[PDB]
């Protein structure tokens, strides 16, 4: 009613206790470098990437950092009950970054429902969509056991998709033709840039985290960074084309930079060689901008399926892409590992998505967690006390 | 008095350049210099200027027309810092041998007169953050040096009741000052650096450790109190607040409030339980004092003292775990507060001095007094 | 060696480049005519 | 025409892409690579956002500059090193192409909102084989020791983009322009930029430094060298200003002069006390260029610095280079003092040549320069939103 959130908080909060003391118990200084990249990446890239609209900067940076932070208590739960199958277990660096990258699977969600949940409504679906992403992950690497190093099918297509359901669920016909809040602004997308260079200077560490040090970790690192430096120029080049008047739009330069990035995950480890990762990453950003210019207009309008910050343009798409480029290069002989291993992975982690996002936004569609009105989607003044200056 | 701002034209230049100067002077003198490791020995002390520089820069940049003054003058704080904590730690724990392990502690030295600094900007010159930046450096190392002769510990490892030496130091100073608001991209650009003290702060709990298993256990202990803590701190701000609204300010405030809770006995922690729960508890302790603190200057900077000073008691506790040794440090608490106190009462008084040209109580948080804008009426 | 290789990247991008741009500007001035 | 930018961004990526096919093959460094990423593309990129109205054309043009720089100057100094044969892609590559990209936005800081991106990237694939081969020479040919590019990287760029400027000179902007004028939150957000850059500016110095003294040395020296040089830009910029004021570009650039002046004598045992003396001199001679020299370059020689990127890179990178030529003298390094010398003189020379000829490629009306009145707007490229 009024003490629901902070009620929903500490209970989850004390749960989270219970449950580290029943089952948590605690190579390290070596990937702790790219930890720390990672958890800059999770807090400060996605805090900041969605802080584009105009009067919504408080309440997407602020629950980013909330759902970040209750997810990396969730999902380091939630993944080492499954790795360790219902045992107790140690914490060690490895645990800490699947744990952000559990987060990092929740806020792509976000980005798809965001301005028009309530922290309440985010809390549920970091419960509900860690619980769906771990079980989709633990199939995808023990049961089929495909290379899905760097994610493109687990964390990006998987959270793109669960957005587009929990969207889907949430739909509001009053915010189809368009809202007066949803719009940018000048020092809201300088805000947007800095969080979209801290995702794209980081993610190499975020694909080469899990990786196998040595070649592998290696091979990882350059292919993430050739890919984004290939992925920057198509993505200028085909913003400029699709627009009026040439004129570059700041929601490509924002996004679909980081699609090169999304795409050579399946990849990253595998001997696609520097020219097939610089051929993927101008794919994904030819693919990302087509995406965000001519695709969400056709899933906003006609699908029913409002994209706020146009995760599937940039996750989905770039993802399935990496799911695609993954199986081909498994043909090509540049790693081991089955194509059909791989394709499994990737129709599983949609699959799994969409359901798992069906029911995620069922839960919160139900009129008790003080969700916004259309008048007032995209509106810090909901939850925060807004400054009267800006 | 005249409220249009005294020149300091040749204040602050011969006095900044004179600092410099005695600085070098003093490195010639007195400091000398002198491998498989140094990358990862270099990246905890990077960690320290990196939360030092930018998140206490910005923390504090929430101001509606103080955020340059706030962002430029924790710079400058920072730069002077340094350089005086490293020749003070070698005046008073002994040539001075320059390594990275030296300018890691002379970071945290520095950090204790950012953190302290917090409840003065807005109301100070740049002069009178020369004189505090000094005699907080100098009091620090002076505590330090008594406690290490005193209870026989090391002098590098009294350095862990910094932010509460801070803290009091800061409430002190803020208090004997004359006595006399925000902005939405200021308070993002203020929550961009709480996110960057956030994220790297379990590496500061870390530095004073050596052992790679105290160390490690204190990295897990602080990041895992540090989430508990932003959730609790984020879930209760809806309580502790008139509207019943989420305040920035009180985000940005109490985000670190785990982890000045296991600041002191993080290595001491032997299961997450525990830190959580202490996350946890700093976390309602945090709303508590939002709430209440404004009924009896700077209300984030009470709260800061009441986190550190239950995270004293706690490592008072979990210190036994792990009759004599609880008088030993509650005397060691004690010493530091009444130090503390006494050094900021000592520098209140010092910057009450004319010779500041301090800035008029009528022109309390506004950068047009220390900085160039265009089309201004400029002199008399 | 590595000179002339570097010169020769240049110049087949400068041909490519300027013959795309000549061929655009001789179509432009027949249309518009 | 319109489709000028996209179809040369296309037809550049596939010219990468082909000479990564052709050349290229396939981690105690990559932190320090990460930290000179970080400077590369946030320090620079936010550093030159301080025009009200061309945040998004400095951060975009930046990004876009700086991603097709690596891959370029990857294949130009892979060439260079290999003598034009296939090379190994390691950490260290990477870490000289960051070092590339910053010579180009270096460059680009000079000629910021009087150029297209077209213009830009054809500055950049220009800039990158002169500065290569520059680079080359000096690291091989006269085997100086800049570790960390004080000529090579900083004076190059500067006087690069000083000698673009000034071909590309523009007579209705030399009494200024309205668009040409910081605002707050501006300012605001050019001080990310400038932090980012002091914190991570030692591992700049130190990435490709030898492992053991060396590094350390060079972390040190640039530590204390930035440190002093704060405290001595700060002066400085109180004493030039009306009232002792604080001028915000000061602060946004000077400040980090001493990274810049430290760069040649890094590695070498100049001791903690000469670091701070040469980031000293160097902040001091930072403030005064902007406060005389920036005015006297706009009016007299007829060259305009939007960022006023001679007075951070290409004077304390002749500061430095004379520092290193004077330590080498001093007996702190076992190079050649003559090597040093040259290096300074050449990469000066070097730089303005390069500079002479890419201006004189880009003074072709094809590549969509802004008009005199559109000059500093983001809308001349950009899709800019109705509010702020």
């Amino acid at each position: 009613m009024r003490f629901t959130f902070p009620l929903m908080a500490i209970v989850l909060e004390i749960a989270m206790i219970v449950l580290f003391g029943l089952f948590v118990e605690y190579i390290f200084f070596e990937l702790y470098p790219l930890f720390q990249d990672v958890h800059v990446m999770i807090f400060v890239g996605f805090g900041f990437l969605m802080t584009f609209l105009k009067k919504y900067g408080f309440s997407s940076v602020g629950i980013n950092l909330l759902v970040a932070a209750l997810g990396l208590q969730w999902g380091t739960i939630v993944q080492g009950i499954l790795q360790s199958q219902g045992q107790k277990f140690n914490i060690g660096i490895k645990n800490m970054i699947n744990a952000d990258f559990s987060a990092a699977t929740v806020l792509i969600s976000f980005g798809a429902v965001l301005g028009k949940t309530s922290p309440t409504q985010m809390l549920i679906m970091t419960i509900l969509e860690i619980v769906f992403f771990a079980h989709n992950e633990y199939l995808v690497s023990e049961i089929f056991k495909a290379s899905d190093i760097g994610a493109s099918m687990t964390i990006h297509a998987f959270g793109a998709y669960f957005g587009l359901a929990v969207a889907g669920i949430l739909y509001r016909s009053g915010l189809r033709k368009g809202h007066e809040n949803e719009e940018s602004a000048y020092y809201s997308d300088l805000f947007a840039m800095i969080g979209t260079l801290f995702l794209w200077m980081f993610w190499p560490s975020f694909n080469s985290a899990i990786a196998e040090p040595g070649d592998k970790q290696c091979r990882a690192i350059v292919n993430t960074y050739f890919s984004l430096a290939a992925c920057v120029l198509t993505a200028f080049a085909f913003s400029s084309l699709v627009e009026h008047r040439g004129k570059l739009n700041m929601v490509h330069i924002q996004n679909a930079t980081l699609a090169g990035g999304v795409a050579v995950g399946t990849c990253a480890d595998m001997a696609i060689h520097p020219f097939g990762s610089m051929i993927i990453g101008s794919i994904a950003g030819m693919v990302s901008v087509l995406g965000y210019k001519f695709l969400t207009p056709l899933f906003t309008t006609k699908l029913r399926i409002h994209d706020t910050c146009g995760v599937h343009n940039l996750h989905g798409l770039p993802g399935v892409v990496g799911g695609l480029a993954g199986i081909v290069a498994v043909a090509m002989g540049a790693s081991n590992t089955s194509m059909a291993m791989q394709a499994a992975a990737l129709g599983s982690s949609i699959g799994t998505a969409v359901v798992g996002g069906l029911m995620t936004g069922l839960i919160l569609k139900l009129p008790l967690w003080g969700q916004p009105s259309d008048q007032n989607c995209y509106d810090d003044s909901v939850y925060w006390k807004v400054p009267k200056t800006r | 008095s005249s409220k249009y701002p005294r020149s300091v034209r040749r204040c602050l230049p011969l006095w900044a350049l004179t600092l410099e100067a005695a600085l070098i002077l003093l490195f010639y003198f007195f400091t000398h210099y002198d491998q498989k490791g140094l990358v990862a020995s270099y990246q905890v002390g990077q960690d320290l200027t990196v939360m030092a520089a930018l998140g206490l820069g910005f923390l504090t940049s929430n101001f509606r027309r103080h955020s340059w003054s706030s962002v430029a003058f924790n710079l400058f704080m920072l730069a002077l810092g340094v350089q005086w904590a490293i020749l003070l730690d070698g005046f008073l724990s002994q040539k001075v041998v320059i390594t990275l392990f030296s300018i890691r502690l002379a970071t945290m030295s520095a950090m204790s007169v950012l953190i302290s600094a917090g409840a003065v900007l807005g109301k100070v010159n740049l002069a009178q953050l020369v004189v505090m930046v000094l005699v907080e450096v100098t009091a620090l190392g002076t505590l330090r040096m008594v406690i290490s002769n005193i209870f026989n510990t090391d002098y590098h490892m009294n350095l862990r009741h910094f932010y509460v030496f801070a803290a009091y130091f800061g409430l002190t100073v803020a208090w004997c000052l004359p006595k006399p608001q925000r902005a939405t991209i200021p308070s993002l650009s203020a929550m961009l650096g709480a996110l960057f003290l956030w994220m790297f702060w379990p590496s500061v709990n870390s530095p004073l450790l050596r052992s790679p298993i105290q160390r490690k256990n204190a990295m897990f202990n602080t990041y895992y109190a540090l989430a508990v803590s932003v959730v609790t701190a984020i879930s209760g701000s809806s309580l502790a607040h008139p509207q019943r609204k989420i305040s920035m300010t009180y985000v940005h405030s109490a985000v670190l409030a785990g982890g000045v809770a296991v600041g002191t006995s993080c290595h001491l922690i032997p299961s997450p339980w525990l830190a959580m729960v202490l996350g946890l508890v700093a976390g309602l302790i945090s709303i508590g004092g939002a709430k209440c603190l404004p009924v009896c200057i700077s209300v984030m900077h009470s709260i800061f003292s009441l986190l550190g000073l239950l995270g004293e008691i706690t490592y008072i506790v979990l210190l036994v775990l792990h009759g004599f040794q609880v008088l030993l440090s509650i005397g060691e608490l004690s010493l530091a507060i009444v130090i503390a106190l006494t050094s900021g009462l000592l520098t209140g008084l010092l910057l009450n001095l004319k010779i500041w040209k301090a800035p008029h109580v009528a022109k309390y948080f506004d950068d047009q007094v220390f900085w160039k804008f265009p089309h201004l009426a400029v002199g008399f | 060696a590595p000179v002339v290789i570097i010169l020769i990247i240049l110049c087949v991008m400068a041909g490519i480049i300027g013959t795309i741009l000549l061929i655009s500007y001789s179509i432009r001035r027949l249309i518009k005519a």
